[PDB]
RNA sequence: CAAGACGGACCAGAGCGAAAGCAUUUGCCAAGAAUGUUUUCAUUAAUCAAGAACGAAAGUCGGAGGUUCGAAGACGAUCAGAUACCGUCGUAGUUCCGACCAUAAACGAUGCCGACCGGCGAUGCGGCGGCGUUAUUCCCAUGACCCGCCGGGCAGCUUCCGG
């Protein structure tokens, strides 16, 4: 208290605050990069997609719905873009 | 050789560990009762042996342990062991007026008063033992006492100050031969 | 055959299983039941005070240091315990004695600390009190040299040393399981029960640890593998600021702090006993309360009262209309 | 008069102790309870409404109907203690507890005690008013 | 002046086959007088039996209702009426910091005993909990009540008086009770409260003699 | 056996609702907060004279029903002067349906919206990150606990922030 530089927080606080309450807004969301069991197809999912998601040549589900984060179908692969 | 089971609740239950010998030691050295506390039915379990020395003691064992699961003292029930003409009756706080939520609160404030004093002013007057459970009254004492403390009790939870029960008591107290 | 002050407490008359009485002059006059400081001078004379010169004392002392146990013994303690090893020493060869004990070996459990295993009274699924045990239960029960030792703490030096330990039975003790206080802070054990701040780091930290002593030798103590044990719950709040003066009463935190006094009357602290032979000539069946005092008016309790008020967690809701003194 | 049993077999009635606010009731009945045995009330005792309640009336009731069940070959009970119940309190009062210890005492061998008292669910409206009961 | 209990009779009361105990008591009828029978005016009595005086193992917090059908020349044969936990062991089970679950169905035995069946369940608190309470939400209280209907309502569908009263004794529906219903929410002290006598079938005599031997 | 009533204990400084208020099971019906979103619109907002929905209990009209309780009222006791208290019975009412009424210590005796100024950990819901125990070691997720973090809540403790 009484001392805080204000312009250069420490990572860990920003990341811990709330996503509209940063210095700057950021979201807490990303794209993952998916690749299903079955088939090689690349496939772009959100993080947080409310919508079922099919694989285009496979009509695979990939993931569910839920009240934060979509959780995937067992066995797919994915990675964070960029 | 019969038996007795008494329950005990979550809240007894360390209670009766601390003043588990002050609470054995009478029921076996004089009176010469089998006692055991079954932890998977939480229950205090006497009973008579050979060396009982007379019928209807397990009842007054049973009678001490029954009192001090209620939240008397060790030493009042082991009034209850020695004397005869000694009883344990309780109401329902609610059985007289019909008090809901922050009401009986206050209710419950005016049989303990301050720092107890007022529950400890009757217990001083109509010489019972007087147990406040949550919404319960327990009075342990002679039947005229009982009687007096339970005067008290309800005119303190109808909405009597404690100074004109205080009076009443005492002039009942005075009338009644004590 | 030595006598600790544990032996009169309890009313050994136990003068007949043994020839060598022998007992120190200070754990005979700290005694201050009035009973047994009567029975004393009613007992017939056998015993005979006997004091150990300091060389034995300072052995007991190196390694009461090691076994971890000095901080819980006193010096009378020290000095029974010096008696008994010149004795020894004296009368019987002093080869058969191993020093500087062994290793401590660990073997923890499931089991919570505060499980009323060994009670006599309580039973799982049989286990009774009958006018039959009544003498006999006292602690789990199992040649011409002995102890009348209750304390736990000389127990377990001496049998970690291995002389052979008796108590106020007839027949020796092979194994002693008690309960010891942990530090999980500086790791420093007390066999001391009654105490709650640890003599090291001084913090309110000391935490139920089962032991077992065996006569051979072996020391192992038993830990609880259970979370509830070590969780911080309730252990950060804000506190007052701290006041002064003749009433304050100030949140506990070292164990040498200076209190004011604030103590209970005589008629505030009077139990009635029942079976007093001039009991029924009383007009009421109960002590008359205090209701005058001006330690009535100001709410002050016995320090046992209110204990599990104390055990909850002081970031809790407490009942709308109830003030914890 | 009664049951044809050996002496180490005992006989059960059912001792229903009804201690209401007024008096009380001790009826021992059938194991069944429909076929009664013996009842004397707080009132056949004691000669005034006033102790009508007291224990001294409720242990010599129980010391009538011990008498009377040994004459009749019962020699054991068990207890269905009871108040009033309903609206009303439903803890048995002293005068039940004074009977039970006074059939206790009176050479019986006791077998359950069992407390009916008819606690509604959720009951119909206090027999008082909104201002309170019992002064 | 004359005494009543000179012309009472005392008859034997005995339990089924399915007790280990048999003989329950004795019972007081007053004699034939002409126009009432004694053996019709005892047939409707319902005795209360504390279930460890039926079996010497079992615990002692279950009550019995038995109703006599038959006499047999001072005996009375008897039949399974209800059952009812006793008022102490509820009262004891009724604690604060947890939840109450009820349920209760409606169901049919095989040989026409038509049965009402009362489930009483309630939220366990865990071995290292540090939380107070152990509340459980809605649809896990939902989720448990069906799954305790579904259970009990199998187990007495399949089976006639025999079985169900074989598993009342130890209670095998609600130890199922307690170990299916474990993947929703820990439950503590589960079991079938009651048992109440809907309806009942044309009287039999044979019913009773494998009821009885 | 029937009748009407009421949903105890579980039941908490817990939850929901604009407030009055709301607690037996199951099903149906439309609502709703919060949370999550790198969705869409792009100022559409706040407070509001006039006006309008809802509004405990009591009470008033029509119908039904009346278990308990019960104003009035009838008795019994109680006393220099008692006509309120107490006990028994009991009508309107207390219950339901459709119309009225718009009042309470209808309370936090504290307008609503927005911003800033100390701290702490419990709880309710949602979300996130997790080493472990459990669904007799669960074959993988998922429920119950355990440790933190974020958002909106019901509240609490502490403080010489300032008043
Ligand atoms: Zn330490």
């Amino acid at each position: 208290p009484l001392a805080k530089d204000l312009l250069h927080p420490s990572p860990e606080e920003e990341k811990r605050k709330h996503k509209k309450k940063r210095l700057v807004q950021s979201p807490n969301s990303y794209f993952m990069d998916v690749k299903c069991p079955g088939c090689y197809k690349i496939t772009t999912v959100f993080s947080h997609a409310q919508t079922v998601v099919l694989c285009v040549g496979c009509s695979t589900v990939l993931c569910q719905p839920t009240g934060g984060k979509a959780r995937l179908t067992e066995g797919c692969s994915f990675r964070r873009k960029q | 050789e019969e038996t007795r089971k008494i329950p005990v609740p979550a809240n007894r239950y360390t209670p009766l560990k601390e003043n588990w010998m002050k609470i054995f030691t009478p029921i076996v050295e004089h009176l010469g009762l089998q006692i055991r506390f079954n932890l998977k039915s939480r229950n205090v379990e006497i009973r008579t042996c050979k060396e009982t020395k007379d019928v209807s003691a397990l009842t007054k064992a049973a009678d001490f342990v029954k009192a001090f699961i209620l939240g008397f003292q060790v030493e009042d029930a082991l009034a209850l062991i020695r004397l005869d003409d000694l009883f344990l009756e309780s109401f329902e706080i609610t059985d007289v007026k019909p008090l809901k939520g922050d009401h009986l609160s206050r209710a419950i404030g005016r049989i303990a008063g301050k720092g107890g004093k007022t529950k400890f002013t009757i217990e001083n007057v109509t010489r019972t033992r007087i147990v406040l459970a949550d919404v319960k009254v327990h009075i342990l004492g002679s039947f005229q006492n009982i009687k007096m403390a339970r005067t008290a009790i309800c005119n303190l939870i109808l909405g009597n100050p404690p100074s004109k029960v205080y009076g009443n008591i005492r002039a009942v107290a005075s009338r009644s031969a004590d | 055959v030595v006598a600790d002050a544990g032996a009169f407490l309890r009313h050994a008359a136990l003068q007949d299983i043994g020839k060598n009485i022998y007992t120190i002059r200070e754990v005979v006059t700290e005694i201050r039941d009035k009973a047994t400081r009567r029975r004393l001078a009613v007992l017939p004379y056998e015993l005979r005070f006997k004091e150990p010169l300091p060389e034995y004392v300072r052995l007991v002392t190196e390694f009461s240091k090691k076994t971890g146990d000095y901080p819980s013994l006193s010096a009378t303690d020290i000095q029974v315990l010096a008696l008994t090893y010149q004795l020894e020493a004296e009368f019987v060869g002093v080869s058969h004695l191993k020093q500087e004990p062994q290793k401590v070996k660990v073997s923890s459990s499931i089991q919570h600390p505060e499980t009323p295993l060994h009670i006599s009274g309580f039973h799982l699924p049989g286990g009774w009190i009958t006018p039959s045990n009544i003498k006999q239960i006292q602690q789990e029960l199992e040649v011409r040299v002995g102890c009348l030792t209750t304390d736990f703490a000389m127990q377990n030096v001496l049998l970690q040393m291995g002389l052979h330990v008796l108590a106020v039975n007839g027949m020796l003790i092979r194994e002693a399981r008690s309960y010891i206080l942990r530090c999980h802070g500086c790791f420093k054990t007390t066999s001391d029960m009654s105490r709650v701040f640890c003599s090291h780091c001084g913090n309110k930290t000391l935490k139920k640890v089962s032991v077992t002593v065996s006569d051979d030798g072996t020391l192992h103590m038993h830990f609880s593998r259970n979370p509830k044990v070590l969780n911080p719950r309730g252990l950060r709040y804000s506190l007052p600021t701290p006041k002064g003066g003749k009433y304050a009463i100030n949140p506990h935190l070292t164990e040498d702090q200076r209190f004011p006094q604030l103590r209970l009357s005589q008629k505030a602290r009077q139990k009635t006993n029942v079976f007093a032979p001039d009991y029924i000539a009383g007009v009421s069946p109960f002590v008359e309360n205090d209701i005058s005092s001006r330690s009535a008016t100001l709410q002050v309790r016995d320090s046992t009262l209110g204990a599990g008020r104390r055990r909850l967690n002081p970031n809790a809701s407490r009942k709308k209309f109830v003030k914890k003194r | 008069l009664g049951p044809q049993v050996a002496e180490g077999e005992n006989v059960f009635g059912v001792c229903h102790i009804f201690a209401s606010f007024n008096d009380t009731f001790v009826h021992v009945t059938d194991l069944s309870g429909k076929e009664t045995i013996c009842r004397v009330t707080g009132g056949m005792k004691v000669k005034a409404d006033r102790d009508e309640s007291s224990p001294y009336a409720a242990m010599l009731a129980a010391q009538d109907v011990a008498q009377r069940c040994k004459e009749l070959g019962i020699t054991a009970l068990h207890i269905k203690l009871r108040a009033t119940g309903g609206n009303r309190t439903k803890t048995p009062g002293p005068g039940a507890q004074s009977a039970l210890r006074a059939l206790a005492r009176s050479g019986m061998k006791i077998g359950r005690i069992e407390d009916v008292t008819p606690i509604p669910s959720d009951s119909t409206r206090r027999k008082g008013g909104r201002r309170g009961r019992r002064l | 002046v004359v005494d009543p209990f000179s012309k009472k009779d005392w008859y034997d009361v005995k339990a089924p086959a399915m007790f280990n105990i048999r003989n329950i008591g004795k019972t007081l009828v007053t004699r034939t007088q002409g126009t009432k029978i004694a053996s019709d005016g005892l047939k409707g009595r319902v005795f209360e039996v504390s279930l460890a005086d039926l079996q010497n193992d079992e615990v002692a917090f279950r009550k019995f209702k038995l109703i006599t059908e038959d006499v047999q020349g001072k005996n009375c044969l008897t039949n399974f009426h209800g059952m009812d936990l006793t008022r102490d062991k509820m009262c004891s089970m009724v604690k604060k910091w947890q939840t109450m679950i009820e349920a209760h169905v409606d169901v049919k035995t095989t040989d026409g005993y038509l049965l009402r069946l009362f489930c009483v369940g309630f939220t366990k608190k865990r071995n290292n909990q540090i939380r107070k309470t152990s509340y459980a939400q809605h649809q896990q209280v939902r989720q448990i009540r069906k799954k305790m209907m579904e259970i009990m309502t199998r187990e007495v569908q399949t089976n006639d008086l025999k079985e169900v009263v074989n598993k009342l004794i130890p209670d095998s529906i609600g130890k199922d009770i307690e170990k299916a219903c474990q993947s929703i929410y820990p439950l503590h002290d589960v079991f079938v409260r009651k048992v109440k006598m809907l309806k009942k079938p044309k009287f039999e005599l044979g019913k009773l003699m494998e009821l009885h031997g």
